[PDB]
């Protein structure tokens, strides 16, 4: 997950 | 007054994204993980491939050492996490529970505990021993992006999107400080300084904040650097000079004085956003790790 947009 | 990092190697082998490196305590190692759903081993001093570690089903957004280098934990979107046997590459435990991504995790100093973060809202602290969750602390109202143990394992601090840092009691789970802001930007990162009073924020405004956390009180706000999108790390250097480092979303490394809050360098090399730094324990050499367009590691190297 961290390494997409997910705010 | 200014530190001059300099790239010293270029570490390629993950086959996406990656998404955090951490520098075993010793200093020997760092230990990258990745979409890719692995950990690898990198050798800190000549950036030598040494192991994949693999068995997660899902991609890994966070590692962590134990205090003795001898063991690894991971935050997998599986939902779980996993203890490494770092000598052998073996799975030791699975710890079960999260019912949604787990996005960050840390060892205790004393190491027979880990606390994790997840997109399920909650904080979790697990005995290491056993692999038995001992609490889930109902944290936040959005994913948990960081969680960090203090000096002495007696306190955890908790970040997330929810736009609240916490500072929990690790023996009673009770929160024990919420620090807010009347505009209320997410969370993206958190950590406690070296010394334990003081704990550092990311927030997807642009801005990394330094509190006294027993006060109530900001510090120092560090700006001009990218981030606005990912939760990316950032550190304390304490090696030589005293510094704040950051990723950044320009694809660059963001170098700051504590103090004066004076951007010292940045670091250009990579060619996608900048997701994790990590400050080696006892020289001056930080690793910088970058996002799918780029998927390598970098190591730098100063003289202060």
């Amino acid at each position: 997950a961290r390494t997409k947009q997910t705010a | 007054v200014k530190p001059n990092y300099a790239l010293k190697f270029t570490l390629a082998g993950h086959t996406k994204a990656v998404s955090s490196v951490k520098f075993s305590p010793n200093g020997e190692w760092l230990a990258s993980s990745s979409a890719d759903k692995l950990i690898k081993i990198w050798g800190a001093y000549d950036g030598k491939f040494e192991k994949t570690i693999s068995g997660h089903k899902l991609g890994i957004s966070d590692v962590a050492w134990s205090s003795d280098s001898n063991l690894l934990v991971s935050a997998s979107d599986d939902k779980t996490l996993k203890i490494w046997d770092v000598s052998s590459g073996k799975c030791l435990k699975t710890l079960k529970g999260h019912s949604n991504y787990v996005f960050c995790c840390n060892f205790n100093p004393q190491s027979n505990l880990i606390v994790s973060g997840s997109f399920d809202e909650s904080v979790r602290i697990w005995d290491v021993k056993t692999g038995k969750c001992l609490k889930t602390l109902p944290a936040h109202s959005d994913p948990v992006s960081a969680v960090h143990f203090n000096r002495d394992g007696s306190l955890i601090v908790s970040s997330s999107y929810d736009g609240l840092c916490r500072i929990w009691d690790t023996a009673s789970g009770q929160c024990l400080k919420t620090l807010i802001d009347d505009d209320n930007p997410p969370v993206s990162f958190v950590k406690f300084s070296p010394n334990g009073k003081y704990i550092l924020a990311a927030t997807l405004d642009n801005t990394l904040k330094l509190w006294d956390y027993s006060k109530g009180k900001c510090l120092k706000t560090y700006t001009g650097h990218k981030n606005e999108k990912y939760c990316i790390f950032a550190n304390f250097s304490v090696t030589g000079g005293k510094w704040i480092v950051s990723g950044s979303e320009d694809n660059l490394v963001y170098i700051w004085n504590l103090q004066t809050k004076e951007i010292v360098q940045k670091l250009q090399g990579h060619t996608d956003v900048v997701i994790s730094t990590a400050c080696h324990p006892t020289e001056n050499i930080i690793a910088s790790a970058a996002l799918e367009n780029d998927k390598t590691i970098k190591l730098w190297k100063s003289d202060c």
